[PDB]
């Protein structure tokens, strides 16, 4: 199961 | 920046017997960036319909692939693989060692 | 034993031929259980083990729409770190990121991980505490500067404590005959003469799983790290792996050479000698 709402770098 | 170069296996899934369908894998690894130009050849000629793995990294960020298809041996067909990429300024071609 | 779950993103800037390629792939320890690129016709999360055929259309959905939307995300990123080196927009670049948990035999967090590189140079990672950031330059302070404005470490230890191992458990379980399967190598070992003064002992194994394994050659019982060769354990197409490790002898000195095997999947250690 993916990580959602990443942060942009 | 820092760019890679291919390291190139070339062997077969299970051990090479004459007649006897098998899968003939090039393993393309250690490399960067990712763009890679990969080959199996047969008697000198490209291979057609040949399959690879989806793209992912080692613990270094070098990228790794496998290229594969299936194939039947004879004693005299003779396959290799033949790779390119910016590190490369000619393709380089191994052989399948059908020795070891 | 221990397992592990791990993602490897690769998004990778192509200027003049179209937008930067987003490529996600995630493992259960060395077994590779889904996939999504961007390039692709329909861009969807899609199944590479069958054990995860069987979750159903939420979850091939919700993943799908996580794999889109950090396309664009990663746009934006690849974006940003052009700027945070100064480059020029002609350029390829490359950022690529590893995030996942290591579980214990019960099941129990054993460490979480987060690590990105840029054009294949550590970039920024999350440290074991799952709290505080190491970044490799001043253009990674930047992203993590804007990382601790976001709280973004508390968002991955969140995601790490909880549906990484969670849903790894899962997974464990749903593919338990392969996945919790350590199947040993199959060994020999070979017999190649270079001249009348020495040939080429190799050590063979074949048909492992997992990739993790062990293969030495002793000369009268001491390790003969530096004079062996030992190629990268390579994929044999069917979830197995191979490897082998020679040792090039003094003919006739055969018999003081022993290939020592260590795999999760043995009884036992394996101690081989060439049998001629």
């Amino acid at each position: 199961e993916l990580r959602a709402r990443e942060e942009s770098y | 920046m820092i760019q890679r170069t291919p390291k190139i296996q070339v062997y077969s899934r299970h051990p090479a017997e004459n007649g006897k369908s098998n899968f003939l894998n090039c393993y393309v690894s250690g490399f960067h960036p990712s763009d890679i130009e990969v080959d199996l050849l047969k008697n000198g000629e490209r291979i057609e319909k040949v399959e690879h793995s989806d793209l992912s990294f080692s613990k270094d960020w070098s990228f790794y692939l496998l290229y594969y298809t299936e194939f039947t041996p004879t004693e005299k067909d003779e396959y290799a693989c033949r790779v390119n990429h910016v590190t490369l300024s000619q393709p380089k071609i191994v052989k399948w060692d059908r020795d070891m | 034993g221990s397992h592990s779950m791990r993602y490897f993103y690769t998004a990778m800037s192509r200027p003049g031929r179209g937008e930067p390629r987003f490529i996600a792939v995630g493992y259960v320890d060395d077994t590779q259980f889904v996939r999504f690129d961007s390039d692709a016709a329909s861009p969807r999360m899609a199944p590479r083990a069958p054990w995860i055929e069987q979750e159903g259309p939420e979850y091939w959905d919700r993943n799908t729409q996580i794999s889109k939307t950090n396309t664009q995300t990663y746009r934006e990123s690849l974006r940003n770190l052009r700027g945070y080196y100064n480059q020029s927009e002609a350029g390829s670049h490359i950022i690529q990121r590893m995030y996942g948990c290591d579980v214990g035999p019960d099941g129990r967090l054993l460490r979480g991980y987060d690590q990105s590189a840029y054009d294949g140079k550590d970039y920024i990672a999350l440290n074991e505490d799952l709290s505080s950031w190491t970044a490799a330059d001043t253009a990674a302070q930047i992203t993590q500067r804007k990382w601790e404005a976001a709280r973004e470490a508390e968002q991955l230890r969140a995601y790490l404590e909880g549906l990484c191992v969670e849903w790894l458990r899962r997974y464990l379980e749903n593919g338990k005959e392969t996945l919790q399967r350590a199947d040993p190598p199959k060994t020999h070992v070979t017999h190649h003469p270079i001249s009348d003064h020495e040939a080429t002992l190799r050590c063979w194994a074949l048909g492992f799983y997992p990739a993790e394994i062990t293969l030495t050659w002793q000369r009268d019982g001491e390790d003969q790290t530096q004079d062996t060769e030992l190629v990268e354990t390579r994929p044999a197409g069917d979830r197995t792996f191979q490897k082998w490790a020679a040792v090039v002898v003094p003919s006739g000195e055969e018999q003081r050479y022993t290939c020592h095997v260590q795999h999760e999947g043995l009884p036992k250690p394996l101690t081989l000698r060439w049998e001629p």
